[PDB]
């Protein structure tokens, strides 16, 4: 019971080049492919669940996660450096904002409250960074949709569309064709899947890969009734079947 | 090579060789055993003399932790005594609780994770000792040995020091000869045989013996060292087994 | 590399890398007339799909008389503003007057060497531009660096060939050089130092200060895309 | 920060060389007056010097400082020095002496020596001023080791070797500085050997009793420097 | 050995094959031309007919291709080492050859040398790691500036060369041991204009030709790219069986440079703005 | 390339024994015992004339009746004397009476040991140890004018007299030859000057050095710049005679 | 040739050794001697002192803990002092909590429990000396040995440090003899003194180079130093 | 880099790939399945010396009256995980009033392993785990852990040095009857399938003592003793 590693684990280069994050962003690429696109009607994300054995479930693993009733997120790279991060954000949306202004926050203010710990993983002592760069979706009645990519250094890009991982640049070479402005959502799944078909060698079934979306108000989820005022959970995930119903429909 | 320099640095083999060096430190120490009799346990140990100037019978190496226990060790004299001073207060902070004596599985469950804690960190020394303990609870008889990697298993007998190879095969030569049940008094004879039988790795030097047992029968399952002719009865016997 | 200690001949191992590292970063300039202020920055990237429209990155504000610019990490600078913002309004609940700058920086950057000085922690990969006004010293302009030493100026650059770019202001700047006579120097100061001479309104970011409101009020005016897009034509690019 | 086998310290056989790089400044102890004088970057263009941190600084109504070496590690001391000034005026109800805060800050430059993960300063400083309710001048010089001395003249900076001996062909104990015009002539007739430029590259300041501080223009300098720019001729 | 020596078989180049380069000849000929053209003229003052000079600049230039033509229109000799051939897998072979080198030019005052590369004799450091090559840079410089070099510097000017500058020994240069240096930069656009006029002399009473309309576009560094695009432009005509050629067939040849002008992929790392 | 709390194969520590030659860089500082008084002496190491050597203070005054003299590294020792002043005065409170010397001086050498396991329950201050040593002189009414010596290794001896610093290994030999029981005070106010005149790098002045006696009658006393000079002539009263 | 296992403490050897410790125990080998022994009724301390020059006073070797205890050391004073000042609290604490005054042997079994709390933590060295403890209780008289290891043992009489084997040998030559002594400490004391002449590398003991201080079944701790030891030389 | 938990030059963690291999010190294989309304878990029990008390030896623990777990690793490293389980059940129900599930409690101890990879005062643990329980909301289930945090359920699984010998053998089975878990009710009459599969696929024959068993009965977890196993072994009397 004694702490003596309180130095920084971080190191300057001669020419900037902070070392042990620049090595980190290999594993983010070594990890799986995953993406995210918006449109005025709604927003989408997706990944590919690489079930190792023929034994493991995919129900137990959340390669997609809920943040609030109006947000989702997704990663590539490492998992255990993702699972922890959710709860340390969920506990923050309340313990700084949500129990203090009532309403849940807009999307970016949350993002100020994940980089503000991701940063502390580096400039502090006795620690490493999370080998993860993840993605957020946006909604609010005062600023609208958005995506926001983050990264272990502490930055956060905004976007209109992007993707990451072992097939990233090819997608970024692709989607700059597919994207445009005149966009609903029901179209966006074709391109999103059609993208994510080319960058795979294994099976391509609905019970293999999970994704989720940003729909509109869905009070059936809300559980209770009577108040016409409330805005239900815009966030939502899909099932096994509804994936395949798209796939047959190609 | 370059991974064998500090605590908590696993190998490609999947180990930390440093504690495996500890095993050679405890290898550089005295003989010591303790036997699971039919109703209790026994303790006996090697205690070598350098000069006549060392007094006999003022320098025990057994330690007691509480009434119903005896414990010994071998190798590093101080380090094997520290955790006793942890032991002597822990169970005391357990009889504090439900007002009953402590089990033996309570002992190792309250020790065998301790020394582990001295192998997690890059700031401490693994307890370079192998260690024994025994005694009685409501349930009956017990016995255990420790090794510096935290491990421990319930034996019928044990051995340490450089009295390993003699006793282990010997107890293999004992048990089949007498599996039916060995009461307390009788093992006090047969135990002190082994130490006279095991000094031959170091018969350049001399010593004198030290014994303790504890019986549910005899001593109300309390701890009680030997001091009397009964010891002298055994040394008169144990010379014959080597005669 | 043991941030505390010095060289064998009176120098440092790390920090000379830092203000040399930041040279990799973008550009952020800042000038002053006797009439008004201009600022500029070229975003490190100007790809097309992402939200360069509302991308407020290089230029933040602190209160209703001040604006800055940024150079360095996205994050290790992103905290100082939340810090220093408080030290502004926490000046006010004591005193209720507006804040001057000359207290701020002198009472801010001393945090910097506090991490050069001890803890074994790295310094901050950041430098700033400053801008604002008090009623006692007129218009103002300041800068900083990861060391802490701050310097008043009339016009400054940072980043890529700032030493080169600072030349470009050397001959052309005028004492009474008005705003609309000085604004064009900025993007012209950047119209040369650019890597991509192919230039886009998207790629940069902009800000202003004036005293536009009568009764001596001011304006922390910040400029949107299609405005500066049309301003860009005024000096006659296309 | 430990002991070598040559009785020295690594990090502090180093540090005091840092002050041997930067600017150069000096003061003196006149017959009944005390003065300072320091350095500036001429050719620093597109700038207004009204607001830059002067190498001079003031600590009380009646005392001042002139650092050298670094600039960051200078700003910190003035603050916690200022505290001790406008605190010492409170508990004891009397203002400071000169040696008190000098004795203080002589101690802080080793409170920031002997501990874990703490560099000493790239700073050396001196002070000047008259005690309250007295007349005799007082000036003290400092360096990171803490040893505080009382030099009748003290300079720390570039080309300073001959400057450290230039005075000794100029100053006389039993022939002290008569008046300001000569004592400031002394203040400048030293520093100008490293100036190598006009008046714009310096800044000076002076003290007299009851907090009679003055700072002098670039033009007042161009009054007197000419008189030896005229007397550097014959 | 005389294989390194100059040639009765001079190359056939010329310093008017060399468009865009206009000023440098005036800035560097004279040290190689004038006081050796007229030592009595120089000796009217006789300041110092300096030692050699040096040229720095990237590839894409033809610093070589300049140095091929200067060996025409000389009045002097122009020897060649075939750079770095002087060294061998031994020790003693170094200094003797350098001893043999100077004397080979002492007998010819109006005569000079050529290096191309001094990246392999640069920045000597030694603590056990190093090499005999560092031994030879001394003696040449020794016999450059010694009791027996100024008599060569009476007889001689020389030149060195490379493509990477600041990666060598500064202890080499006593300025005066090398009295002048110069940049061979990449060209201007309009400097590029007269280039393709040189090499594409193959049009066949054609028309609709706008030679200016290519350095219209370029942001490169080389001038040789004017040939790399030109040389493969005719390849199109070469394959399609029609000897003739035009602008557009000549223009998309930059599509080969569509790689070069765009091969430099870029990182997305917004760690710092 | 050694550390603090690590022995060698030879047992002789590195740093503290290296701390036992930094003193040999510094100045000279001597005090000699007479049974009717004790002296103290110094070598200012004055480097330039303009300086005003009233400010350099190699000599102090604990109380009205005790003084000491620091040598080696004059900077750091400026701290520890304030410790001694605290324990002196503190002992002047709980008992209303001046302290024995040996009750004090154990404390000071109980301070410099603090770099690892000081007295009972001591948190490790003093990342490095004091690179300075000094001499203590004064009366208490139990043993006599018992001079004391301190060095930062954390031990003290009692002496008749000896020296430190630059002139240590050579000068003391004369002192070893030329001290005895039945000498005076002022003979010791001058015998030092026969010595210090040896190992100064220039002819003596009244300002190179300075002196201070100590007496159970008056107590503590520093002299003046001139009252050293008058006895130097008294030394030259023998240097010119003999 | 260059054991890298020579740095901080916790690193074991590849053979079961702490090279710091073993390289520490030779310290006392470079330190002096201080011997001691006992009867069934009376025990002794002895110490050569080691003087600086012809002028200095002498380095001390004996300290009293309390009215029924003393000790003597070897090698280092300062790390050895604090243990003296340490256990005074653990001998006052007895006589105030209980008033059932302090038994000697548990002190050693406290003392061994100190140093071991200094080896297995980063930072900190051993209290690197050997020393000798004495005194009396209801159980008779007892002598002890100390090692910075932690090993402490109940002995009849022993020796320490340089040149000590000569005196060490007298005891095995004589352990038949001195154990049967009582109420007559004078001749007892000179046993060691004659016996430690075996160590003298021609320094020829004096009035003041020696310090003696003993204890009995009656005597509180007394020191015989200064000029009272003309009795023995 | 090869002594601590920083990110590698390329970007793996050499101090962690070791730890997986720190498990395989024992030459031991264990197995996990799902019943119909029950479960099963087993492993070798080696005893290469004569003097033990195999009453004492065990890897299979008891945390509630509900659940259980197993280990293939150094037991000292196990016990620190073993103890921290019993704690982290109590503090759950004491704060919410009902027993500790598995899916959560792995999601705790999987969070826990991460902050042993994210700091450097700590030694990680060279073990892995296979928790077992019924669930009133989820039914028979298990969950596995690595020392990094990767935790996932398994319809049925195993572990040891010899996963390849059997893990193929099981996947061949479900491609012969094709359902998740077995179509047999009583736990007593499905353990036979386990021990039928080990020795046959690539395993070696066993005796009474050689094996040990756990069962997560409805509202009951518990081990098994000698004749309780010998009887269940003599099911092979018929096959
Ligand atoms: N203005 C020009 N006139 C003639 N040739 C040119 C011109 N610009 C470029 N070149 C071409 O450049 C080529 C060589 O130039 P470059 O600098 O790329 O290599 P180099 O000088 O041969 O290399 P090095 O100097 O390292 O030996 C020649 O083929 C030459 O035709």
């Amino acid at each position: 019971m004694t702490d003596r590693y309180s130095f920084s684990l971080t190191t300057f280069s001669p020419s900037g080049k902070l070392g042990q994050i620049d090595y980190a962003l290999t594993a983010v690429k070594q990890g799986v492919t995953s993406l995210g696109i918006k449109a005025t009607n709604g927003v989408v994300i997706a990944t590919e669940k690489k079930s190792s054995s023929p034994l493991a479930m995919s129900e137990t693993l959340s390669k997609v996660s809920l943040l609030t009733p109006d947000i989702g997120a997704v990663y590539s790279g490492m998992g255990p450096d993702y699972r922890v991060l959710v709860d340390k954000s969920r506990k923050v949306a309340h313990t700084s904002y949500k129990r203090i202004y009532g309403e849940y926050p807009p999307t970016k203010l949350l993002v100020s409250e994940v980089a503000k710990i991701m940063q502390e993983a580096t400039q502090s002592g006795g620690v490493r960074p999370f080998g993860v760069s993840l993605l957020i979706a946006g909604h609010d009645e005062f600023n609208g949709f958005s995506l926001y990519q983050v990264d272990p250094s502490g930055s956060y890009f905004p976007w209109k569309a992007t993707a990451i991982g072992k097939g990233s640049v090819a997608a970024k070479t692709f989607l700059e064709k597919r994207w445009n402005d005149e966009l609903e959502l029901e179209d966006a799944i074709h391109i999103a899947l059609l993208t994510l078909k080319e960058s795979v060698e294994g099976e391509f079934n609905g019970d293999t890969i999970e994704l989720a979306i940003i729909g509109d108000e869905n009070p059936d989820l809300l559980g209770y009734t009577g108040i016409p005022t409330d805005k239900g959970p815009r966030f939502r995930k899909l099932t096994s079947q509804e994936i395949n119903d798209r796939l047959e429909a190609l | 090579t370059g991974y064998d320099l500090s605590n908590s640095v696993f190998s490609p083999d999947g180990r930390n060789f440093q504690v495996e060096y500890a095993v050679k430190a405890v290898e550089n120490g005295t003989t010591s055993i303790g036997i699971k009799c039919n109703d209790g346990v026994v303790f006996a140990v090697e205690k070598l003399i350098t000069s006549k100037l060392l007094v006999p019978q003022k320098n025990v190496k057994i330690q007691v932790v509480d009434r119903h226990i005896g414990c010994v060790y071998s190798g590093l004299i101080p380090d094997g005594r520290h955790l006793v001073n942890r032991g002597r207060e822990e169970a005391a902070s357990f009889k504090k609780l439900y007002k009953t004596p402590i089990p033996i599985p309570a002992f190792a469950d309250r020790l065998g994770q301790y020394v582990q804690a001295h192998t997690l960190y890059n700031s401490v020394r693994p307890f370079g000792v192998s260690t024994i303990f025994g005694g009685v609870d409501k349930n009956g008889a017990h016995l255990y040995m420790l090794e510096p990697s935290g491990s421990y298993w319930g034996y019928k007998g044990a051995a340490t020091g450089k009295g390993r190879q003699s006793a282990k095969a010997e107890l293999e030569k004992l048990v089949d000869h007498h599996p039916e049940g060995l009461s307390a008094r009788e093992a006090v004879k047969q135990a002190a045989k082994i130490i006279y039988l095991a000094h031959e790795d170091n018969k350049e030097k001399d010593f004198e013996l030290e014994i303790s047992w504890c019986s549910l029968s005899e001593t109300n399952g309390l701890h009680k060292f030997v001091k009397g002719d009964l010891l002298q009865e055994a040394i008169d016997f144990a010379q014959k087994e080597i005669n | 590399s043991r941030t505390t200690i010095f060289s064998p001949e009176g120098r440092l191992y790390q920090v000379e890398y830092a203000l040399e590292s930041i040279s990799h970063a973008g550009t952020a300039i800042g000038i002053m007339a006797s009439d008004g202020i201009v600022l500029a920055a070229e975003r490190k990237v100007t790809s097309t799909l992402l939200e360069q429209d509302t991308s407020t990155e290089k230029l933040y504000k602190l209160n209703d008389k001040i604006a800055v610019a940024v150079a360095g990490l996205t994050a290790d600078a992103e905290i100082l503003i939340n810090t220093a913002r408080i030290h502004a309004q926490n000046y006010l609940k004591t005193y209720n007057e507006d804040i001057p700058v000359e207290i701020l920086v002198r009472r801010l950057s001393d945090i910097k060497q506090g991490y050069t000085q001890h803890g074994g922690l790295r310094p901050f990969g950041v430098s700033f531009i400053y801008a604002g006004y008090d009623d006692r010293y007129g218009y103002q302009l300041y800068t900083s660096n990861p060391s802490g030493n701050y310097t008043g100026w009339k016009a400054i650059s940072v980043g890529a060939n700032t030493s080169a770019a600072q030349t470009l202001l050397q001959m052309d700047y005028k004492d009474d050089m008005k705003v609309d006579d000085a604004i064009e120097l900025a993007l012209k100061t950047l119209s040369k130092t650019t890597d991509s001479s192919a230039l886009t309104y998207d790629r940069l970011e902009f800000a202003t200060i004036r005293k536009g409101a009568n009764d001596g009020e001011v304006y922390q005016k910040i400029f949107k895309p299609q405005e500066i897009k049309d301003i860009l034509v005024k000096t006659g690019i296309t | 920060s430990i002991f070598s086998p040559d009785g020295h310290i690594f990090q502090v056989e180093y540090a005091l060389e840092a002050v041997k790089r930067g600017t150069c400044a000096v003061g003196v102890k006149g017959k009944n007056c005390v003065v300072l004088g320091c350095e500036r970057r001429s050719t620093l263009k597109l700038q207004d010097t009204r607001i830059t941190p002067s190498k001079v600084s003031k600590i009380d109504s009646h005392v001042v400082l002139s650092f050298s070496g670094l600039n960051a590690d200078s700003r910190i001391l003035i603050e916690k020095a200022r505290v001790e000034a406008q605190s010492h005026r409170l508990t004891l109800e009397d203002p400071v002496t000169v040696e008190y805060l000098t004795r203080y800050v002589a101690g802080v430059q080793q409170r920031y020596t002997q501990s874990g993960g703490v560099r000493p300063f790239g700073v050396s400083t001196l002070i000047a001023g008259f005690d309250p309710r007295d007349d005799e001048p007082k000036l003290y010089q400092t360096e990171p080791s803490g040893i505080y001395s009382s030099w009748s003249a003290q300079t720390i900076g570039r080309n300073s070797k001959t400057v450290r001996e230039f005075l000794e062909k100029n100053y006389d104990r039993k022939e002290p500085p008569a008046t300001v015009e000569e004592c400031v002539k002394l203040t400048v007739r030293s520093l100008l050997e490293v100036v190598q430029t006009g008046a714009k590259n310096i800044e000076i300041t002076v003290v007299k009793p009851d907090s009679d501080i003055v700072a002098l223009s670039s033009e007042e300098i161009n009054q007197y420097v000419t008189q030896i720019e005229q007397e550097k001729q014959e | 050995l005389v294989s390194l020596m100059m040639v009765e078989k001079v190359p056939d180049s010329t310093y008017d094959m060399v468009g865009g380069l206009t000023k440098q000849i005036k800035e560097i000929k004279e040290v190689i031309e004038l006081p050796v053209k007229h030592p009595e003229l120089f000796e009217s003052l006789g300041i110092a007919q300096p030692k050699g000079v040096i040229l720095y600049g990237p590839p894409g230039t033809g610093k070589t291709l300049l140095a091929r033509a200067v060996a025409h229109h000389t009045d002097c000799k122009f020897i060649r080492v075939s750079g770095a051939e002087l060294v061998q897998k031994y020790i003693g072979e170094g200094s003797r050859m350098v001893r043999e080198l100077f004397v080979m030019a002492r007998e010819h005052a109006p005569s000079i040398i050529f290096m191309d590369e001094i990246d392999s004799i640069g920045s000597t450091r030694v603590e056990g790691s190093g090499g005999g090559d560092s031994e030879v840079q001394r003696t040449m410089l020794e016999l450059l500036n010694q009791l027996d070099g100024f008599e060569t510097s009476k007889n001689i000017k020389i030149i060195m060369a490379t493509n990477r500058l600041d990666i060598l020994d500064p202890a080499l240069l006593r300025p005066g041991r090398i009295d002048r240096k110069i940049e061979f930069p990449p060209p201007s656009v309009a400097a590029r204009a007269e280039i393709l006029r040189i090499h594409s002399r193959k049009m066949n009473l054609t028309r609709g030709i706008n030679l200016r309309k290519v350095a219209e576009k370029m942001n490169g560094c080389s001038g040789a790219d004017v040939k790399g695009v030109c040389t493969e432009a005719g390849m199109y005509a070469l394959r399609e069986r029609r000897i003739h050629v035009t602008q557009e067939d000549f223009e998309l040849a930059v599509g080969k440079v569509m790689n070069k002008n765009q091969e430099t992929a870029i990182s997305v790392a917004k760690l710092f703005k | 390339d050694r550390g603090v709390s690590t022995f060698s194969p030879e047992g002789r520590l590195f740093q503290v024994e290296y701390s036992l030659e930094a003193i040999k860089l510094g100045s000279t500082a001597i005090g000699i015992a007479t049974k009717e008084g004790v002296v103290l002496g110094v070598e200012k190491r004055a480097t330039s004339p303009l300086l005003e050597s009233d400010s350099i203070e190699k000599i102090v005054e604990i109380d009205r009746h005790i003084g000491c003299a620091m040598s080696g590294l004059t900077a750091d020792a400026r701290s520890m004397i304030e410790h001694a002043r605290t324990a002196a005065v503190t002992h002047n409170l709980y008992y209303d009476e001046d302290i024995n010397v040996e009750s004090l001086t154990q404390s000071v050498c109980d301070l410099a040991l603090r770099f690892g396991e000081g007295a009972s329950g001591e948190e490790r201050l003093m990342s490095r140890p004091f690179g300075v040593a000094l001499l203590i002189a004064g009366h208490d009414a139990d043993d006599g004018y018992q001079l004391f010596h301190a060095e930062p290794s954390g031990t003290f001896y009692r002496y008749n007299a000896k020296a430190i610093g630059s002139g240590s290994e050579g000068a003391q030999a004369e002192l070893l030859n030329e001290w005895h029981s039945s000498l005076t005070l002022k003979e010791a106010e001058l015998l030092v000057l026969k010595i210090l005149k040896q190992v100064m790098e220039e002819k003596l002045d009244e300002n190179n050095a300075q002196l201070s006696c100590i007496t159970k009658q008056d107590g503590f006393k520093i002299y003046d710049n001139e009252k050293t000079a008058e006895l130097i002539k008294e030394l030259k009263e023998k240097e010119a005679a003999e | 040739f260059r054991n890298n296992y020579d740095g901080d403490t916790v690193t074991f050897s590849p053979t079961g050794r702490l090279f710091q410790v073993e390289y520490a125990l030779e310290a006392i080998k470079q330190g002096s001697v201080t011997v001691g022994l006992r009867s069934n009724t009376h025990a002794v301390l002895v110490a050569l002192k080691r003087n600086a020059d012809e002028l200095s006073s002498y380095q001390k070797k004996i300290i009293k803990c309390d009215e029924h205890m003393g000790l003597s050391l070897a090698g280092l004073a300062p790390d050895a002092r604090v243990l003296s000042n340490y256990l005074r609290q653990q001998c006052n604490y007895s006589s105030l909590v209980f008033n059932r005054k302090l038994a000697v042997e548990r002190a050693g079994h406290l003392l061994c429990d100190k140093a071991q709390k200094n080896t297995q933590s980063y930072g900190g060295r051993p209290y690197g000396v050997g020393l000798l403890i004495i005194g009396y209780d209801k159980s008779g008289a007892h002598l002890l040995e100390f090692q910075p290891s932690g090993n402490v043992t109940e002995l009849y009489g022993t020796a320490i440090g340089a040149r000590s084997q000569g005196a060490k040998t007298y005891l095995e030559r004589t352990l038949d003899t001195f154990i049967k002594i009582d109420g007559n400490p004078d001749e007892l004391i000179k046993a060691g003194v004659e016996a430690i002449s075996q160590s003298l590398r021609d320094e020829s003991l004096t009035v003041d180079n020696l310090s003696i201080a003993i204890v009995g079944k009656d005597t509180p701790f007394t020191i015989y130093d200064g000029e009272a030891v003309a009795k023995y030389i | 880099d090869r002594h601590i938990t920083i990110f590698s030059p390329e970007g793996r963690l050499y101090q962690v790939e070791y730890a997986f291999k720190a498990t395989n010190q024992t030459n031991i294989n264990s197995l996990a399945v799902r019943g119909k309304d029950c479960t099963v878990v087993i492993s070798q029990k080696k005893v290469p010396d004569k003097l033990l008390d195999p009453t004492t030896v065990s890897y299979i623990f008891c945390i509630s009256r509900t659940i259980g777990m197993v280990v293939n690793g150094p037991i000292p490293d196990a016990r620190n995980a073993a103890l921290r389980a019993k704690a982290e059940a109590a503090e759950f129900r004491y704060k919410y009033g009902y027993d500790m599930p598995c899916d959560v409690l792995a999601k705790r101890m999987a969070n826990l392993s991460q902050i042993y990879t994210q700091r450097a005062y700590m030694r990680p643990l060279g073990v892995i785990l296979t928790f077992v329980s019924v669930d009133e909301e989820l039914g028979p289930s298990i969950y596995k852990t690595d020392p990094a945090g990767y935790y996932v359920g398994y319809k049925a699984t195993a572990t040891g040095p010899k996963q390849q010998e059997i893990t193929t053998n099981l996947e061949n089975h479900f491609k012969k009857s094709k359902i998740d878990h077995i179509n047999e009710e009583s736990w007593e009459k499905v353990v036979e399938f386990a021990i039928t599969h080990m020795i046959d696929a690539l395993g070696t024959e066993f005796s009474k003592n050689d094996l040990e068993v756990g069962v997560a009965t409805k509202d009951k977890f518990f081990t098994l003793s000698a004749e309780n196993i010998e009887e269940r072994l003599v099911a092979i009397a018929e096959q």
